[PDB]
């Protein structure tokens, strides 16, 4: 099971996608995306020992958030849910950022809801190429979903298992069109 | 099926027909228990058998189904363990207050509770019934378990939201009729 | 060996205390208390095979609540607290019953255990100088605590409010005080 | 300083107030109020050292509740509020207020602060009219019985119930029940 | 002025209740249809209270001091039509209000808004309303003469002023006015 | 549209199914049921002028609740929802008592939820004989359903539309087997 | 389809490239508006068109869908959309909080809101967009209603649970490109 | 003949007040205020075809919040409350700005209207002594109220808390007080 | 009673505390605190008749907030709490507490009662250590800035933030922020 | 005893911070990986606070008095191990608690429960914990040397003691310990 680092970057006006030279050259960059219509960037980095050591000579300018992450398929497999393990295609991609907003929830209740969401999505993930990244160690629960962009499928994918998490008022889902590199 | 969990309270009446609950020719293929030292009686009976009784003080009559059926409907396997006996027989009534919860959320919580009880109650004779079409749902568990271990079931309340999301009643019962 | 008990809360306005006592047949009774001037009774019975067999002939009438309980020193031992040794006999002089029901709304099991441990650590020192018997519900939610204590009446009020904040304040607990005596007289 | 027992009695059939007073003739019954229009009667018994045994030998018929209680003026003095203590009640225009406090999410100190402020606000009116107050000992939610003689009683009932209610966190953090009583 | 006292009697017959209360001045008396339930509103004066202190009410009785809602509305500056209640289609709405996290100012402003809203609509109906005097939670007994097809409308008029149907608990009962 | 009276009776021990004689000759009794396994009775009376006037001299003993009611199919028709118009005839019947326990709800929000529930159930009510009675003028919303008792269908009928009312915690549903008397 | 509602705020940048939002060669199809007197800009564009702009200070980019097709999917009537103009042009951003609500409950509320706005916005030129796959959902209304009537849309908030269960933002906007 | 306004709340720490004023080009300004010694500005503009045409050339920089408002006198007329006539000119002496944002959580529209009417009836009598101008958001939720008032500085603390309980108490309303003056000097 | 303006300044680059103090030399700056470890500086200006006209002509660079304020001891005196007034603050161990009260669901009377009880409880330690207190005028949620010289500093900061918090309804409905300040 | 002051500095390089904070006693300095963010914990001496009053910290700095969580646990009778933090897998957990509807006693009993629960767990880890001194809502900075596979395990340890994952907000950041 791999460990990852998700960089959400809002660079200064002066810096123009030279962040790739800062990052891609010494690090193992798994994915590079730009939020369509903006200058915000989202970088998925695989944290091997070399990349982790090299990160301490790197400073990304701007408003940057760095989220340790895991492949949520690994978590589902550990919890007994089987998900397809298929690499994400170079086709156009939609990103869903999801966060739990419930204030009254137990650890066991949260695990039950997570397992239920995994079981519910298991059937509908067979016809798609996707990657789930859960923010490791972050509470409340938070994850990012990179899924192949199918027209007239954003509403279906976002509105799926929302009721398992507590309903439309207790689960924040933000779909975003992203452009590779 | 058509199982009903019926609970009667005959504290007010000093004479009643609840001796029928010990009458094997009235109760067939059912279960009847009496709360120890109390005028409270309970039964799980098929609807035709329940139609034979016209007791006065009826606390409740909830259509229920055996957990095995519920777990099979969710493709979850729970062995039926052994049959309950009269030694250490305890009735646990669990009523979650699913405040601010959805139907899929309670379904996921019920599946998780089933998975947890699968290993927790694997070595004790029990009978678990779940209400049908009743909201908020009710769970009845005849557990025949060591009294010291009763407190170990406390953390299960966490599955539905914590100790005060769930009303929990514990009582000691005596078997009168147990027929299959 | 842990001891388990049943507390019968009896409300019967149609029977004399002698008849209420006779309703228990040959069951061995640990305590039998009646609220002063009121038809409210508490019968505390130890759970063992002999008593369980004798209770088969008992059918209490009226408004009855049956509560399985454990001794609070057992709860103390499980939580790591050491409560003072309870008294065997509860005399009629200065006898008082304090009942607490904890709301516990919005908490988890671990959080509730932490609160209970805090309350018990707070009450442990005050309980030292009194002759008491305390019981806690086993499995019931919301939980209920019973204290039968020989305490001077002028100190009852404050004593009933000790450690209330450990459970979230007065709105989070139901506290009831009764003057009781052994029955039948 | 003084402890009391409030016997709240719903009279059994064929049992009159006089019968109940006869059953308690050996006890120090300081007050006895009968609710007009119902079968409820309240006996306030001043407890002495031998009062508890005598009360333990007495079984009152009907639905009876025995509630330990203390003087409300003593409690108000304990929180630093000055309340006039009346010797006796005028036998006319008597009105009983039963108030239960439900201060959700407050610690004991917050409830004490609300009660101190409310008592300070209401002490002047309490000094105006003869009254006797009791509170339930060690009882949570806190509960008080106050019998006050009200001229202009009909509108004064609403005025007294509503008076300084914001100091008790408004009309939703407490419950009030009003009765018309007569000396028994 | 002097308001009233409401007696809610359950396990007694009309003849028994009329036999007692014989010297008591009665403002209004109704019996729930099909039910052993009687509501007797009696005037609060010295003679009535003195007589009530000496009689036993048959059955199970609960007493509640009540104030005529017309008088309260006039006290807060709203003038209700005061149409005399009739013996046709006598319907009792019992409403309890849930004030949670409300101040006294909000309670009074909501009461004023409701009074203003229903003032023009009461001119076409005969009614008699009483409020539990000094009681919290607030409780209102509203007797109206109205068609049985209007029960949902009448109960829902202004329900949002007090917070909506989840905050005001209403029950409806058909009654007979006992002359 | 017809007005109804629902009499929920718990008669005293001495009185036993003489309650029918009390209501029989004078009143137009549309339905009479007994809760199976108990002495509790549920009577549905059509409130015509003669029955309303006759109720003056009738006193049902015991613990009796009398609920004015309307046919909720009429309410749905008024709101634009088309429900099947069937007469419940089968001697085997299940009764569902439903009440809303939602404290934060507006009048228009409640109307939206009621219309949504009616539209949701319109499809599933085609193959059924049923009768809805809504407690007229009562808040919060409260109704009774008499439906054909098909075993292994109690759960489905009980849980349908619960999420529209706010979920399993905000809606109270009580099913009971009733024997026609 | 692939419509996106995008909002940018250029207050920080003295010189920016948002003049492209007034350029027909860039915005071949879609709608662009500027908040009156400020440097906030909004657009509704296809994703390929949105890919042409690379602006700083993007407040949001929400995948949206026209209310006509949402109503068609729900089989609910939608008044034919009259074309918006520049006069009186108002943008209303509606963000319901659905605390405690379920998906079917919010769907029923959305159906009721559509049915209610059917009659209200029958005459006013308007353009309604609803978020896709976004929770909590967002509604964007472009209107040409008279300003005096803006206060009359308030009771619609009651459909979602009252005025404070919904966050409402009103702005005056100017059309730049409408194709 | 109802008048509609826009209030621009401008936060700009880089421009001088003269530059901020010049940012508005040639639109007609009704009131232009600046917090004492702080870079916060309030610009009030009347909505009419001429001003709307002039505002097309205006692009305010910094943190800007455009808020459409109506006069509180019109709100009074729609709620059936009378409002003390507002003064035409607001002087720099004793000039204060009081801003209120109402939470309204858990209320319906009719309930909120009742509370607003109660607040306005409470404030009516005390508002009679002062030169003032008041505005209310049109359509915004949560709603906001602005009061520009010439009031002695010793009285502003009590005046800002008048009628707070009409909205549910201090925790249900965000109230902000600022000392302001016309700009540029 | 006197009115004040608190100028909360996040200093621009290349501008020192002395530059800001020279920009305000014509005003009555009674107190001047710089936050240690940051660029924040707080100026307290005692307002007079001409102070408002003078302040309207001053533009301070950086992120500036101008908040009307009153003396906290005056506010405590108005609710009937006696608070020792210190003429001067020591130059050492100066700690700044910013407290915001968020007692949800309470009327103004309930908040006043909570604050009166808290003030009575805390007046004993307030009389022990030199301190200056200010509260924001007409501001909800109510907010206070208190600068106090604490010996035994880095444990008294926790002790003083925790002191009598139950009288303010516990640690869940008031926010406290602590800074170490020096006289500027 | 004396505790510390934490400077959270953004948009400044390590050289600038080291030069500016020259002559200041520093207890612990770290830099977030890939980020212009530094955490500097300095001792609260008279000399340190005197020096901090004369220097300007580069970038945007936020100061916070902090107390060593070991000493706080020692106050309430819990003896945590004091394994010195190393520079191998330095991970910063930032946790904020939500204490709505809690008393001071509940807060302290929960803190004690958490301390006793994790006391034996910390015996196998190196760490350094600081609590925002006197701040509400409570905030904790926890530096741990742990494998990157244990993050979810470390965050959820005893999370139910304070009310579950919905009442405690946690962020995780990899840092480099500067020497
Ligand atoms: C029952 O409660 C009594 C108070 O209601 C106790 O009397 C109190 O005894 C104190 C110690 O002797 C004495 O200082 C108090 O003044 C007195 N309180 C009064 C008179 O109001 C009584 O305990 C008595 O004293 C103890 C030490 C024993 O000797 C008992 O046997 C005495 O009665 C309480 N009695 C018991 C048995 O607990
Ligand atoms: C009924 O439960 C009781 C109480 O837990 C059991 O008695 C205890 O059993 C445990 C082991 O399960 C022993 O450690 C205790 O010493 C036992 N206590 C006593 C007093 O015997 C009892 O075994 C159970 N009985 C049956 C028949 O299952
Ligand atoms: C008493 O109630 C009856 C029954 O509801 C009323 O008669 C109805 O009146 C409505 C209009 O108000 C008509 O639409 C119905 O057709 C009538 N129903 C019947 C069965 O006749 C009657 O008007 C009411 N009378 C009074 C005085 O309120
Ligand atoms: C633009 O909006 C204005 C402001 O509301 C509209 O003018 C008002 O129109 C209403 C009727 O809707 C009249 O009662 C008012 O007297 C008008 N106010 C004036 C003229 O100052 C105007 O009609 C709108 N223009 C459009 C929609 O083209
Ligand atoms: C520092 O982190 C690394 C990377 O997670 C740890 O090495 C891993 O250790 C786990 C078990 O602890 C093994 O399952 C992995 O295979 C290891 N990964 C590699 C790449 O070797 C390392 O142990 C950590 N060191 C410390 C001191 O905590
Ligand atoms: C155990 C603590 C319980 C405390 C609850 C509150 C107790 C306060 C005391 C009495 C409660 C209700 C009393 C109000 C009636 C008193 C007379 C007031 C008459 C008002 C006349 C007027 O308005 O002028
Ligand atoms: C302090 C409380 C203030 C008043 C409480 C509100 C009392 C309402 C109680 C019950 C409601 C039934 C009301 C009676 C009918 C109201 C007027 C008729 C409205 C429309 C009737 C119709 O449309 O037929
Ligand atoms: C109207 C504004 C209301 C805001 C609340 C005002 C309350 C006071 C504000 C802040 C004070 C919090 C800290 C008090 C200063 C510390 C005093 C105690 C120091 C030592 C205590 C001890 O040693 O125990």
């Amino acid at each position: 099971p791999h460990n990852y680092l998700i960089m959400d970057i809002e660079p200064p006006k002066s810096v123009s996608e030279r962040d790739i030279l800062n990052l891609l050259s010494p690090l193992q960059v798994k994915h590079s995306f730009r939020v369509t219509g903006s200058t915000r960037l989202l970088i998925v980095i695989r944290l091997d020992a070399q990349s982790y050591e090299k990160l301490d000579e790197i400073t990304v300018p701007g408003k940057v958030e760095v989220i340790p992450a895991v492949n949520m398929a690994d978590t589902m497999e550990r919890c007994g849910v089987s998900w397809p393990r298929v690499e994400l295609t170079d086709d156009n991609v939609t990103l869903f950022e999801s966060e739990s907003t419930l204030t009254d929830v137990t650890k066991e209740q949260l695990k039950a809801m997570l397992i239920g969401y995994g079981e519910h999505m298991s059937g509908l993930l067979q016809a798609h190429r996707f990657e789930y990244y859960q923010a490791a160690g972050a509470t409340p629960h938070r994850h990012f979903v990179f899924v192949n962009s199918v027209p007239d499928e954003i509403e279906v994918f976002g509105r799926e298992g929302v009721d398992i998490w507590g309903g439309p008022g207790e689960f924040v889902v933000k779909p975003q069109y992203v452009t590779r590199i | 099926q058509d199982l009903v969990f019926a609970e009667w309270d005959k504290g007010s009446s000093h004479e009643h027909a609840c001796s029928a609950l010990r009458n094997s020719s009235v109760i067939e293929k059912g279960l009847t228990v009496k709360e120890v030292g109390t005028s409270k009686f309970a039964a799980v009976l098929s609807e035709p058998i329940l139609a034979r009784l016209k007791f006065h003080g009826l606390v409740e009559a909830v259509p229920v189904v055996e957990v095995g059926t519920v777990m099979k409907r969710l493709n979850v396997s729970i062995p039926p363990a052994q049959d309950i006996s009269d030694n250490n027989l305890t009735l646990i009534k669990m009523s979650p207050k699913l405040k601010g919860q959805t139907l899929q959320q309670i379904d996921a919580e019920l599946r998780y509770l089933g998975e947890y009880m699968n290993t927790v109650l694997q070595k004790c004779s029990h009978r678990v019934y779940i209400s049908k079409g009743t909201f908020p749902p009710k769970i009845y568990v005849f557990l025949n378990m060591p009294l010291d271990q009763i407190r170990q079931f406390y953390p299960s309340l966490d599955i539905f939201g914590g100790p005060s999301s769930t009303k929990n009643e514990i009582s000691y019962v005596q078997i009168l009729i147990l027929r299959n | 060996l842990q001891k388990h008990y049943i507390i019968y809360e009896v409300r019967n306005i149609e029977k004399t205390p002698e008849e209420v006592k006779e309703e228990m047949k040959d069951t061995d009774i640990l305590y039998s208390f009646k609220a002063l001037g009121a038809p409210s009774y508490h019968i505390v019975v130890e759970v063992n095979p002999r008593n369980m067999r004798k209770l088969e002939e008992v059918e209490l009438k009226g408004k009855i609540r049956m509560v399985p309980v454990v001794n609070m020193v057992d709860v103390a031992e499980t939580l790591g607290v050491s409560w003072p040794r309870s008294g065997a006999r509860l005399l009629d002089v200065n006898l008082t019953l304090i009942e607490r029901t904890l709301n516990q709304e919005g908490l988890t099991s671990q959080e509730s255990e932490a609160h209970l441990k805090g309350f018990m650590e707070e009450l442990k020192d005050r309980l030292q100088q009194y002759n008491y018997q305390a019981f806690f519900t086993i499995g019931a939610s919301p939980p209920k605590m019973y204290i039968y204590i020989n305490i001077p009446y002028e100190e009852v009020d404050k004593f009933a409010c000790i450690g209330i904040n450990q459970f979230g304040g007065p709105a989070a607990v139901n506290t009831t005080v009764s003057f009781i005596s052994s029955f039948p007289k | 300083s003084d402890q009391y027992t409030i016997l709240d009695v719903y009279k059994a059939s064929n049992v009159s107030v006089e019968d109940y007073k006869d059953l308690l003739k050996d006890l120090d019954v300081v007050h006895s109020f009968k609710v007009l229009g119902s079968s409820r009667v309240i006996f306030v018994v001043k407890m002495r050292e031998d009062s508890y045994e005598k009360l333990s030998k007495i079984n009152l018929p009907g639905d009876v509740y025995s509630i330990p209680a203390g003087d409300l003026s003593d409690k108000m003095q304990s929180v630093g509020v000055e309340w006039k203590r009346w010797d006796d009640l005028p036998d006319a225009n008597l009105t009983l207020f039963e108030r239960t406090l439900e201060l959700k999410g407050e610690p004991l100190e917050g409830l004490a602060s609300h009660m101190k402020a409310f008592g300070e606000k209401v002490s002047h009116v309490m000094e105006l009219y003869p009254n006797k107050g009791f509170y339930l000992l060690g009882r949570t939610p806190p509960k008080a019985f106050v019998i006050v003689s009200l001229p202009f009683r009909c509108r004064q009932v609403r005025y007294g119930s509503d008076f300084a209610l914001n100091y008790l966190n408004g009309p939703g953090d407490s419950s009030t029940k009003v009765e018309f009583v007569a000396k028994a | 002025n002097k308001e009233y006292l409401l007696l809610d009697i359950r396990d007694a017959t009309t003849s028994e209740i009329i036999s007692a209360l014989r010297d008591v001045e009665i403002e209004l008396k109704v019996k729930a249809k099909g039910i052993a339930r009687h509501l007797i509103v009696v005037k609060q004066n010295d003679a009535n209270l003195q007589k009530l202190g000496e009689i036993d009410i048959p059955g199970r009785s609960c007493s509640t001091p009540v104030e005529d809602l017309d008088n309260l509305m006039e006290d807060i500056g709203i003038s209700w039509p005061r149409n005399e209640l009739t013996n046709v289609n006598v319907t009792l709405f019992e409403r309890t209000l849930d004030l949670k996290d409300k101040t006294m100012e909000q309670f009074w402003s909501e009461a004023k808004a409701y009074g203003q809203l229903v003032k023009p609509v009461l001119s076409s109906f005969t009614y008699r309303a009483f409020k539990a005097n000094g009681a919290y939670p607030p409780k209102v007994y509203f007797f109206v003469n109205l068609p049985r097809e209007n029960l949902n409308d009448a109960s829902s008029k202004g329900i949002d002023i007090f917070g909506g149907p989840g905050k005001a608990r209403t029950t409806v009962q058909y009654v007979t006015k006992l002359s």
